[PDB]
């Protein structure tokens, strides 16, 4: 009961800590594309409105490292409550320590404020004639910055409702279910499916496209692929597996992230159709109005059908009792017809009377058995 | 004593557990919530799962024993259960006492096993109990 | 090249 | 019971204004189809021919403005009687005003009459040299005039049988189904899946085409996507996602035509394989005779296999009691390969009795079911 | 195929019990090594075997638990010819 | 029990010469690469150091062809006590022989040791303008040696654990079961389907980018597709059938791995969407608790949808008494829309209980024949 206490209120610090490091480790990214895009023509990375705007990203950096690194101290001594440990030492595994320090590596890498270039040497497509420009250092500091992204997947599992619920904790204790983050994934993807796919492929074309156009921007003179609505265009033919070939990127950077839209997005269509054919398929509540339905059609096609089987036949005996020889053989024809459609729709009749007695079968079996008892 | 949010939420999976509202969990009321989550619990292990937090032995859970295997149930590893287990399939003979023979077995999938038999073995009875293999494992 | 197809295939 | 003649009064008026919607919205449409090639060629958009030929669509747009005002207040009378209110203000709300007037504004986009000319400047592809044309205004309110296709989803659904049928109506009432455009479209997608995936193809196929050949013509001068057999040619391709990249648009109409037909092309082919395979599957009655003939087949294989190991098994000795070494070590060869021979058909027999078991087990339950009574 | 199941899902739950058998056996190995260490009076020993301990119970868990989820679909798969085998007996 | 001795032994000696099979297998393949890739640039190949790299390569096929016979000979003897047979004779049928002739041949295309050349005449893509270059013979036997790793699938075969321990073989004896390759490929899918998707996909994404680069390089004056990035970014977009077409081999060879790799990708895509489709789906168990916490949540929110039903009618009720048309008639529109909202949840609760009686269906049926017992 002591214990209880303890790790309800080590559990609301994490929570927490989670939803502030996504504070800053979203605006930093946030930041970081507005100083990409006005650094390009608004000022110079020289000036004092980059040495300002660089600043925030590194102020960002410090507070989201110290969130990051206080959440994992909460974690720690969550730990010890739950295991009984005393000793922060029996937690620190070469397991913890790894991805604590993969998370601060992959939160710490920014933009530095200052002025330092580097020599980008890349070779234009379609002619493969080198261009050498003076690109700064903080393009390949920006582009990882969007690993910070993985903080959404925490946010959204601590603050599912089911990972902290006792009711759900009792009832997952009970079939031996683990809430992790792979949990929330395949509810996700059972509750609303078309969402998740939708937010997805949305989202990663606004950020492949902007990280296109960031790479593909000091290797184009043309503004082919530097240009947003023709770094939208790259990424969505690229996405649909169309692939025109009329706009590749020419750096290795444009190259990474349009393998990496194909890859997602060969899986992404793939998983879509399935959502859209599941939701296009009748539920087996309305497959049985459906086929009541079609029994009462089928019913009344068969009266109909068999009635003109009647009407030909004697119409040509009508005929046939009248010696005429063309009227008799054009009501045979028709007679024979008759007899024919009267078959198809008796066939069609029965194999609709199959399927519903193939679902309805073993709710018969309950039925059956109830009578037994 | 808990907050007034966590009480309410244990509150709720009490009731979620009983349906009467006696404040007792009846062996019938698990049973058919087990039975509703799509297992098949028989009578004697029911009752062999309801008496491992029964403190009081009434045969019946009431809030506080709920509550305890509430706290022992909220961490994502119990220790006690895996230990349970692990004293389950060193038990082949299902007797509820490991004997050396056991202990000996189990570790060649002499001089140290013998060792862990003399200083487990607390009461001196020529054998290995479930309190004796928790004592040891703590 | 004429059109623009063709001074970018023979360039590749 | 007075309310029963009164909502089956309002559900004939409203199936008339639905139908007399679809004329005159398609006619609107096939008159801009008209006016829209024929400007470009016979006469100029100053010309007599176009102030007469864009005052018929001004004319049908404002005749079919009057139904869709008239279908509305329909829908109005008839929410006042299901609902037994006595005032239409109760029948306002957000929801409902808002998709009144999305109905209004998506009915009023045609080419007014009028000459209106804009400047069109337009990048060319695989050279991204800029293209200048005074384009008419008559072009971007031609082609929202293909929005006005919704009105062939109510009348679908107004005109379905089961919308309406009082033996339907109640039949859903007890499984508690909802009669909306959805399980209208559910129910197309299983009697006639392979028409309505072949029929929206063609259909899409014809509109994308024109939609490209219209938008890319004025920034075309060599006839190559300007033309309606070089458009129907670059859209077949990025339905079937090949992408050849020969021919793409230099417009941004263009390209977002190909874009669409991208997407539906993704999952109607994913669709439709889904339906060819389904139709290559034998049915439950089907599949009962092909495994009683293969049963029969597997039989008489298991008599000439056997037959042919007691065969070579004798002919090995008779050549062995005459003492002709290469003669018995042949016959041994073919004895080995008999008995394998055997046994691989006694093992596919094997196999195809348990498949005959697993589809018939459930049936095998009712049977001894019925005993039990 | 649905016999090469019936095989692969035997020949899996004799392996899950070898593998039970095992980690059972390090869970109380580092139980025990833990305590010999921390009657010597070694808090560095001790220590790293209550982390080989803590990680031995972990890994005791995971294996009971696919375990439990083979066990599972073995009896999913086997259901409708139990249910022969009960109305076979009722008759 | 003579004969278990002897099989035992037998097949240790089989597994142990497959193991060396692979090991000079494979170093001849690695010796290979390296050599290849020196050859161009480092030394000439009429050096001294082509002539000693190419008798090590010469070396070990003669070593590995010794281990293939062996192999082979040791299958005999294992035949001649399985089939209880005197003479090797009867095991030589014209099947065996002809894939002991295939392996022999396969294992010994290799770099033989001299200098030796031919004319090699390309017509290059795009341009289609004429190249010709005196490619080395050595090129035409280098990529026919990676058909050697068909000795992996026999050392997996060998090596596996059911494939020689007796419960294993007792087991499968009961159920007809053959341990034959195909039965490892098998359950390797379903232990670990990703791992063996992913596995194959990376060594046939440097394989194939290897041999493309291997072959292009003779036609290629600007490091196009004879760059390994540019043959593994070309050998990338064919196994996701992007295909953007700016980069095409020139050769025959490069163009028959880009349709091999088109064959091969356009099947794992597939193959990987179903793993992923099947793993991001909740267990059965899994299931039960979704389905037990929705069970919850439903009736919560039926509890507060009726509760608006009944606030909303009352504040109707106080308004109407109150003499107030327009609030009266504000809380009437609030009133049905409280009324078609407790409905819509009461239909999805409806759906959910639907849901929950089909998949405690079959082992409802148990629980009543345990009863009967
Ligand atoms: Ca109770
Ligand atoms: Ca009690
Ligand atoms: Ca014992
Ligand atoms: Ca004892
Ligand atoms: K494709
Ligand atoms: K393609």
């Amino acid at each position: 009961l002591g214990a209880l206490r303890r790790r309800r209120a080590l559990f609301e610090k994490r929570k927490r800590l989670s939803d502030y490091a996504l504070i800053f480790g979203m605006f930093g990214i946030v930041v970081m594309v507005i100083e990409t895009e006005l650094s390009w023509g608004a000022y110079d990375k020289a000036s004092l409105y980059s040495l300002a705007l660089k600043c925030l990203i590194s102020l960002s950096t410090i507070i989201l490292l110290g969130l990051i690194i206080v959440y994992h101290a909460r974690e720690i001594q969550l730990f010890m409550v739950d295991n009984g440990a005393d000793d922060w030492r029996i937690a620190m595994t070469y397991e913890r320590i790894f991805f604590i320090c993969l998370e601060i590596l992959v939160c710490a890498i920014h933009p530095i404020p200052g002025n330092y270039t580097f020599t980008w040497t890349a070779r234009l497509a379609f002619s493969y004639a080198p261009s050498t420009t003076t690109a700064d250092v903080d393009i390949i500091l920006s582009i990882p910055m969007f690993l910070r992204l993985y903080l959404i997947a925490r946010v959204m599992l601590l603050h599912s409702k089911l990972f902290t619920d006792a009711s759900s904790r009792s009832i997952g204790a009970l079939n031996k279910i683990n809430f992790n983050t792979r949990f929330v994934m395949k509810t996700l993807m059972t509750i609303c499916p078309g969402t998740v796919l939708l937010v997805f492929s949305i989202s990663l074309w606004i950020i492949a496209a902007w990280t296109v156009r960031a790479c593909e921007r000091y290797h184009d003179q043309q503004d082919v692929t530097s240009n947003f609505l023709g770094a939208m265009w790259l990424i969505s033919i690229t996405f649909l597996s169309i692939g025109y070939g009329d706009m590749v990127p020419n750096t290795y950077c444009g190259k990474g992230v349009c393998l990496l839209t194909g890859i997602m997005g060969a899986g992404c269509t793939a998983l879509v159709v399935a959502v859209v054919a599941r939701k296009l398929e009748l539920t087996k509540a309305e497959k049985h109005v459906h086929n009541f339905m079609m029994d009462i059609q089928y019913t009344k096609e068969m009266k109909e059908s068999a009635a003109r089987v009647l009407q030909e036949a004697w119409m040509f005996y009508k005929h046939t009792r009248r010696k005429e020889s063309h009227a008799a053989r054009r009501h045979q024809r028709k007679l024979l017809a008759a007899i024919n459609a009267f078959r198809q729709v008796r066939l069609k009749h029965r194999k609709l009377r199959e399927q519903v007695n193939s679902m309805v079968d073993i709710s018969k079996m309950h039925m059956i058995l109830y009578d037994l008892q | 004593q808990l907050t007034e949010e966590q009480i309410a939420e244990f509150k709720e999976a009490f009731s979620l557990f009983d349906k009467d509202g006696d404040g007792t969990i009846t062996t019938k009321e698990l049973g058919t919530v087990m039975r509703s989550l799509g297992q098949n619990p028989t009578e004697a292990e029911l009752q062999d799962m309801i008496n491992e937090v029964d403190a009081d032995g009434n045969g019946t859970i009431d809030f506080p024993e709920f509550l305890t295997m509430m706290a022992r149930k909220m961490k994502d590893t119990d220790s006690e259960e895996e230990i349970r287990e692990a004293f389950r399939v060193f038990d082949k003979d299902g007797n509820g006492y490991i004997s050396a023979a056991e202990l000996r077995h189990v570790m060649t999938n002499d001089e140290e096993v013998d060792e862990m038999i003399r200083e487990a073995d607390i009461d001196g009875d020529g054998q290995v109990n479930y309190e004796e293999f928790v004592q040891m494992m703590t | 090249p004429e059109t623009a197809l063709c001074a970018r295939r023979c360039q590749q």
